[PDB]
DNA sequence: TTAAAATATTAGTGTATTTGATTTCCGAAAGTTAAAAAAGAAATAGTAAGAA
DNA sequence: TTCTTACTATTTCTTTTTTAACTTTCGGAAATCAAATACACTAATATTTTAA
């Protein structure tokens, strides 16, 4: 099924010579799991994207698909000097069916239909080790002191961890766990959204100084700021 | 899956497919080979592969044994190290008592005769150093010193401190007398200067020119006659005197260095002689430096300056497609190209690696265009430390040959400038050719040699190079005391090794196929990994923070005994 | 309502432009038949059906009479890229109007039903024509030379009306009715794309004739109210539209099958007799008499024989035979209905509000009309075929009357008295016979001596004078008359590429 | 008599671009399974002698 | 003279076997890679033609 239309091809045997390149950009399905959803797959006999080139770029906008995994992996094995990958109206995405390479930090998104997480919540309940209730109920303090005011998210419940009953051991652990999801990105910026399936977990550096926003929360509540 | 696989696997590379990358791949799901697919990253074992995989492990081992613990690396404790209220004019004071000025002149015409390629490392006009040795009597009996007089002060002693380290130790008994210092130290009168005496002396002179300095408020002032004193004082062993406080100076001469924001050094049409020459000077200041910044490169210098002098290749691959001052900085930036694999396990491939082999003919001739007068100490101690260096760099690359890649008869060149380097030694102990056996440089280049034929002849018995292993055991002992217990440590080393040597032999390798379990491996395992323990500050860190307390089978039970035995630690003070 | 934004957000802005152009010509075309009166634009009242959206693409894309833009279709560099063109826009065509019908359904029109599969089968249908159309493109395509120059079809077809096929099958093809019967199965599979079961269940009193079209020849097979279900309806109609060419002309070799099998030879081929047809019921005779038959007068001929016959006709034209392509169903096929809306699609008073019915122009007869022409092998671009005064040389009905004039006293017997489809059958019989005198001369221009003439009375120079007629320059031109196939003319009109067909005496 | 207008060497630095490996795998050839066709025999529906 | 009585294609159904289409190892051969060059700006200053 690794089969492509001829301007394409064209396009991608003429692609090398820019040297002034950034912000690549695909919006068909197919051709998008033929072209930079690496899969594992290092040889087509042409439709090679050209090494230097992959080097080369800055970010990658991806337009509008279904899932990006539709395979068992969205990969960026390439593309090594990334830094804004943002996905516009895919459907579903897991974000753990995603590599993300080397280091990028804004990753950005909107109008999707589905939405995973990367299950940060139960790997928080490994380590502290509660019931979810618990976690739910003794854990939420749902801080909103002057700063979180600043915007509404009304739609939303802006949670946030007790000082209390964590001794700030299992708490630096528990964050530095949320952290090892991100692989050190930044920003994330949530705008129109339909359907997490888990709960919303932020590391606390990461929204104050509001690197992460929401704009158009409407399928969605329940951020709990950790 | 998750955290899915990495590269084509051993199912792979049997059937020479595309390789869908799951676990345990799209490869390995399809005809069940998830056996083929583990088994590929117990008993004995009966191959040599043990023998690519230790070479690779003796890269790591020449970055941390050959390299930090024993040589880069002071431990100390802020308890046990004690303040500085007491000999802190004392000493100093007695040592400028001690020293008189015929005692000084026949030290600088020493030098002046004999280590010209030092001051013209530094200052050029000696005779220049000789007023200020006239102008220091006078202002010995001053008291209201200038800040310039006493960057004078600091420089002439940083240079007796020079004269100290490279006098043989008859010249010095003529000039000295052993008893009026033994009384003062009250140490052993019995000894000799050489036996540690000249080295003692030499570090006093160190420590008094430092604290010359520290009256200079040089933190306060500073100026390049900080940085000419320093690489004065970095020729000694004194790096590993104080290798803490060597990485200081060297961070302070750096600061003081690029104080000035000066980059290239050949100046205009148009300036000042006194300026073109200045900045001239600042050019050969500038190698030296950069020659001790790469000299002292450890965990333990975090400040970098080689990094921004370019590498020679990228220049010299154009063309091909003083002198000798310049030169000794080809030789050592050649290294500095050569050695950033020390802690990279990737391999350097084969063809800048023969870059730097058919430029280094080359260099070799040019170390041949080099003369040598038997009149002029100056210029065998010229030419010879060239001709130590152009085979110290060949004797690293063919080792680089023959451990990535097995290139024939690298051994053969290994032997070879082992041999060259051995009669260079052999040619030291000639009259006006004493002191270069003193020179660091053999300190290193020679412990790497060691090492590497000690690693080779622990496991590949040749008896070539166990013969060469017999005539470095002899220059074990043909050595100078003025390097002490680095010496002597590495006297433990060339031990602890050839004790290696007895227990890889007596034991069978054993492994799980691939895993060659062998308890000297285990040894060597642990030999870098306490080392690597003891460089970290975090624990200092913890320390200095205060109430925050710091805290903490047969191939099991030989690894117990030997190191129970040989603690790799025993190479501290 | 919760449909908004995943229909908007679905597309490129782009693309709901093209669709906007595509369904506003949809929605100006349902106003030029007044389907949406006459800017009055609702929503829940637009029907969109599969038929009505065929019909939009019918009177749009093919309908090139338009004497205006008649002939770019001509030059092979204007239709090598207009045709493209076309398939392109029509698949465009197709998903703006699928877009259009989810759109109906948010505003919640009822009236509006897609049934995609069966324009899926128009998209696959054109795409077969244009395909079709594009392998043909060259002699030298690539380095073949007479192969893809060679039609399964025809080369078959011509080398079976010769009266001998001496090293094919003395065990098989002695008789003429035999090779005739096999060339009607054989055009039965060419022409009309079935299985051998689909070839088995043809009755005479299925095969009807042009209700506005006087040429159709349907074969109005409809499921008799019983396969899971009642209401009969699923309705596959089928034309067997002549051909120019004498010799794969359906109504031809139909003629002629029938006349042997009728009367034959007065001598050897004593035929199967003319039927009754006086006490015929509806239902009753053409009902039971089968298209072809072999020593059974009733039922179809056996599987395995015609499996022989066809492995022993592709190996002698040296043809590669698979047998599922032949005798199992393919795809490429006819179109498929209801009973809904074949009463209620194709009731005009339904639709009587509109200043046309469909039924007249592009439904020859409830016929899909590339549905006619592609499988009748046509550029199916003109809506308004007007070949029929196409005739040199009108045969004369006296020389018609001489064979099958039972059915001349028939309708000089008591007309009313016979049953509805057997003068109906009788009519179709008398086309039949016109054809097959039309095409008569070639057949003895070039097989002299086949059982057709093994009666003298057109040995009479009558019919040879009507030869001489329709053979006239033949002697004396270098290439043919009659027309070939729409990519292999400018080869076999040519009389030489013409011979190399046959193999015996050329 | 020359300042004005305007190249060449070496050097310092920097950046595309091969490179021999080296890696990862594709085009083609052997299995695998399902259809087609003759083969073979088991009815079989006609099918010409032999009396009453 | 048309009921027996086994011929006689026939034909029907099963076999087999033969056909052919679909899936799978194997030599070669393209797709990256950290150097490793060859290129390549670019500057400073010596370098190539003329009246008061
Ligand atoms: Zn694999």
């Amino acid at each position: 099924n690794q089969l492509t239309s001829i301007s394409v091809i064209r396009t991608i045997r003429s692609m090398e010579s820019m040297k002034s390149l950034r912000k690549i950009t695909v919006r068909g399905e197919k051709l998008y799991e033929l072209l930079i959803n690496f899969h594992g797959f290092r040889d087509n006999p042409g439709k090679t994207i050209s090494y230097i080139v992959k080097r080369r770029i800055n970010e990658i906008r991806l337009s509008r698909m279904n899932q990006i995994s539709r395979t068992g992996l969205a990969d960026f094995t390439r593309w090594d000097n990334l830094q804004k990958l943002v996905l516009s109206r895919v459907a579903y995405i897991d974000l753990n069916s995603i590599v993300f390479p080397k280091n990028f930090k804004s990753l950005t998104m909107k109008r999707v239909s589905k939405i995973k997480w990367w299950n940060i919540e139960e790997n928080i309940l490994k380590e502290l080790k509660v019931d979810k209730r618990t976690f739910k109920s003794l854990y939420i303090k749902e801080d909103d002191s002057k700063f979180t005011k600043f915007f509404n998210l009304r739609h939303t419940r802006i949670k946030e961890l007790d000082k209390s009953e964590i001794n700030q051991i299992t708490y630096l652990r528990c964050q530095a766990i949320v952290w090892l999801s991100f692989r050190t990105l930044n920003h994330i910026k949530l705008q129109n959204v339909s359907e997490v399936f888990n709960n919303i977990i932020v590391p606390r550096a990461l929204f104050d100084s509001k690197r992460v926003e929401i704009y158009r929360c409407e399928k969605i509540s329940q951020v709990l700021v950790i | 899956t998750q955290l899915k696989s990495k590269h084509p696997c051993s199912v792979c590379t049997r059937r020479k497919v595309k390789c869908d990358r799951m676990i345990p791949c799209g490869n390995c799901r399809k005809r069940g080979q998830d056996s083929e697919c583990m088994k590929s990253t117990i008993t004995a074992s009966s191959s040599k592969e043990y023998l690519p995989d230790l070479l690779l492990f003796w890269q790591n081992y020449e970055y941390w044994i050959t390299n930090i613990g024993l040589y880069k690396t002071k431990q100390r404790d802020l308890t046990r190290t004690p303040a500085n209220l007491d000999t802190d004019t004392e000493e100093c004071m007695f040592w400028m008592n001690y020293l008189q000025k015929d005692q000084s002149f026949q030290l600088m015409n020493f030098a002046m005769e004999n280590l010209g390629a030092l001051y013209f490392g530094s200052i050029g006009d000696i005779s220049e150093l000789y007023l200020r040795v006239e102008q220091y009597w006078d202002r010995r009996a001053d008291k209201n010193h200038s800040v310039d007089g006493k960057y004078w002060d600091a420089l002439i002693w940083s240079v007796f401190t020079m004269c100290i380290y490279y006098m043989p130790v008859e010249k010095l008994a003529e000039i000295f007398s052993v008893y009026p210092l033994h009384e003062y130290l009250g140490s052993n009168k019995r000894l000799n200067w050489e036996d540690g005496m000249q080295l003692v002396m030499c570090q006093n002179f160190a420590r008094c020119s430092l604290f010359q300095l520290k009256q200079c408020d040089f933190m306060a002032h500073p100026d390049i006659r900080l940085v000419q004193a320093y690489l004065i004082l970095a020729t000694t062993t004194f790096p590993y005197d104080e290798p803490l406080l060597a990485n200081s100076l060297l961070t302070q001469c750096i600061h003081t260095f690029k104080n000035f924001h000066v980059d290239d050094f050949r100046p205009l049409l148009n300036d000042d002689p006194v300026e073109s020459i200045a900045k001239v000077t600042l050019g050969r200041i500038f190698y030296r430096l950069c020659g001790c910044d790469y000299l002292q490169s450890g965990p333990r210098k975090p400040i970098a300056l080689h990094t921004e002098v370019s590498s020679l290749l990228q220049h010299a691959a154009y063309l091909q497609d003083n002198s000798t001052e310049v030169l000794y900085w080809k030789i050592i930036s050649l290294d500095r190209d050569l050695d950033q694999y020390l802690n990279k396990s990737s391999k350097p491939p084969l063809k800048t690696l023969d870059a730097i082999r058919r430029e280094l003919d080359i260099f070799q001739y040019k170390v041949d265009s080099l003369e040598e007068d038997f009149r002029s100490n100056n210029s065998r101690f010229q030419k010879f430390i060239a001709l130590f260096q152009i085979s110290t760099v060949s004797w690293k690359l063919f080792k680089m040959y023959l451990i990535y890649y097995d290139t024939a008869d690298s051994l053969l060149k290994v032997i070879h400038y082992s041999k060259v380097i051995i009669s260079l030694i052999v040619n030291n102990f000639h009259a006006k050719s004493e002191f270069f056996n003193r020179h660091p440089m053999v300190m290193q280049t020679i412990t790497r040699v060691v090492s590497f034929i000690s690693f080779y002849q622990i496991f590949v018995e040749s008896a070539a190079v166990k013969q060469l292993l017999v005539d470095l055991t002899e220059l074990t002992a043909n050595l100078p005391t003025i390097f002490g217990s680095k010496l002597d440590k590495l006297v433990y080393l060339t031990e602890r090794l050839s004790k290696l040597k007895l227990l890889w032999d007596k034991v069978q390798l054993l492994d799980s196929g691939d895993s060659f379990y062998h308890p000297v491996f285990k040894i060597l395992q642990n030999d870098i990994k306490i080392i690597e323990l003891k460089n970290d500050e975090m624990f200092s860190l913890i320390k200095g923070l205060g109430s925050l307390v710091p805290l903490n089978s047969d191939f099991r039970t030989i690894v117990e005994e030997f190191q129970s035995e040989y603690n790799i630690s025993d190479i501290l003070s | 309502e919760d449909r908004f934004q995943e229909l908007v957000d679905s597309l490129k802005p782009r693309t709901a432009h093209q669709y906007k152009t595509y369904y506003t010509k949809y929605i100006q075309w349902c106003q030029l038949n007044q389907i949406i009166p006459t800017n009055s634009v609702p929503y829940k009242d637009l029907p969109i059906s599969a038929e009505l959206i065929h019909w939009f693409l019918l009177d749009t894309l093919i309908t090139d009479d338009k004497p205006g833009e008649k002939r770019e279709e001509t030059e092979d560099l204007d239709e090598e890229e207009e045709n493209s063109f076309k398939i392109a826009t029509l698949k465009k065509i197709i998903g703006s109007l699928n877009f259009l019908s989810k759109l109906c359904k948010v505003h919640e029109n009822p009236n509006a039903n897609i049934d995609t599969k069966y324009l899926e089968s128009v998209t696959k249908l054109h795409t077969h024509w244009i395909d079709s159309q594009k392998a043909i493109t060259t002699n030298e395509t690539n380095n073949t030379n007479t192969q893809v120059l060679c039609p399964p079809l025809l080369k078959v077809s011509l080398n079976l009306w010769n009266p001998e096929t001496n090293h094919l099958s003395e065990k098989f093809f002695k008789t003429c009715s035999e090779k005739l019967r096999f060339l009607v199965d054989f055009q039965l599979r060419s022409y009309l794309n079935l299985s051998f079961e689909e070839r088995s269940k043809i009755r005479f009193g299925s095969l009807k004739l042009g209700k506005r079209d006087r040429d159709a020849i349907i074969y109005h097979k409809v499921t008799h109210s019983a396969e899971k279900k009642d209401t009969p309806g699923h309705h596959q109609l089928l034309a067997l539209l002549p051909q120019d060419c004498p010799f794969i002309c359906p109504q031809t070799t139909l003629a002629a099958y029938l006349y042997l099998r009728f009367y034959g030879i007065p001598s050897v081929s004593k035929g199967d007799g003319f039927p009754n047809l006086n006490a015929d019921e509806n239902g009753s005779l053409l009902q039971d008499i089968p298209i072809l038959r072999g020593k059974s007068l009733t039922t179809y001929p056996r599987e395995e024989t015609f499996s022989n016959y066809y492995t022993t006709v592709f190996r002698y034209c040296h043809l590669p035979y698979k047998r599922r392509e032949y005798f199992n169903k393919c795809n490429l096929v006819y179109p498929t209905w209801d009973e809904d809306t074949f009463r209620t699609f194709f009731n005009e008073e339904n639709h009587g509000n509109w200043l046309e019915q469909p039924e007249a122009f592009a439904f020859p007869d409830k016929i899909p009309f590339d549905f006619k022409k592609i499988m009748n092998f046509k550029s199916p671009y003109t809506s308004y075929s007007t070949n029929a005064k196409k005739d040199p040389f009108p045969p004369p009905k006296d020389l018609l009357v001489q064979i099958f004039p039972e059915i001349d006293e028939y309708k000089r017997h008591d007309y009313e008295g016979l049953s509805q489809n057997s003068r109906d059958f009788l009519d179709l019989m008398e086309v039949l016979r016109e054809r097959f005198l039309s095409n008569l001369p070639w057949i003895y221009k070039f097989f002299p001596n086949h059982d057709i003439f093994q009666d003298p009375i057109f040995g009479n120079s009558d019919f040879q004078s009507y030869f001489n007629d329709k053979t006239i320059h033949s002697k004396g031109s270098p290439i043919l008359s009659f027309d070939i196939l729409p990519g292999f003319n400018k080869i076999y009109k040519n009389k030489t590429n013409f011979y190399s067909l046959l193999i015996e005496r050329p």
